[PDB]
């Protein structure tokens, strides 16, 4: 009975602490996302930028085959 | 009430492995 | 009792274990943000207070200019 009380008292409180644990990884993976995220559209728009230099630069480079 | 202690720590285990596999899956991953 | 209390003692310790290892795990990955967190909290400080110096040595070289012409 003494042993049971408690066995179940503290796998109640468990519960609790995987949800609050719970909560704190949420949190943190969260921020790992936003780290990485940030960093990626950075690069997109660097990269975008020069696909649209590429872009025309091959235009230009079309009217010499046209000669 | 006993049939449902065991019952109830095996999901506490179960849910404290995937945590710890979230929680190392973390720590790989953002490293360096 | 029974040989089931034991092995609910052997789910309740080793469950103390994880919960342990948890705490230390997330307490780490804590301090990587807040460090993450400060080193950009330097680099804002850092920046700002070289252009607050650059001001400060532009304000005191003009200090001098007007102390001239109006002596």
């Amino acid at each position: 009975d003494a042993v049971l009380k408690r066995l179940e008292q503290k796998g109640a409180e468990a519960d609790q602490i995987i949800e609050y644990l719970k909560q704190q990884v949420s949190l943190l993976k969260e921020k790992a996302i936003l780290q990485a995220t940030l960093r990626e559209e950075k690069k997109l728009r660097v990269e975008n930028a020069k696909l649209k230099k590429e872009i025309e630069e091959l235009k230009q480079e079309l009217i010499q085959a046209e000669i | 009430s006993l049939q449902a202690l065991e019952s109830r720590q095996d999901d506490i285990l179960k849910r404290l492995y995937e945590l710890k596999a979230a929680v190392d899956g973390l720590s790989k991953m953002i490293q360096t």
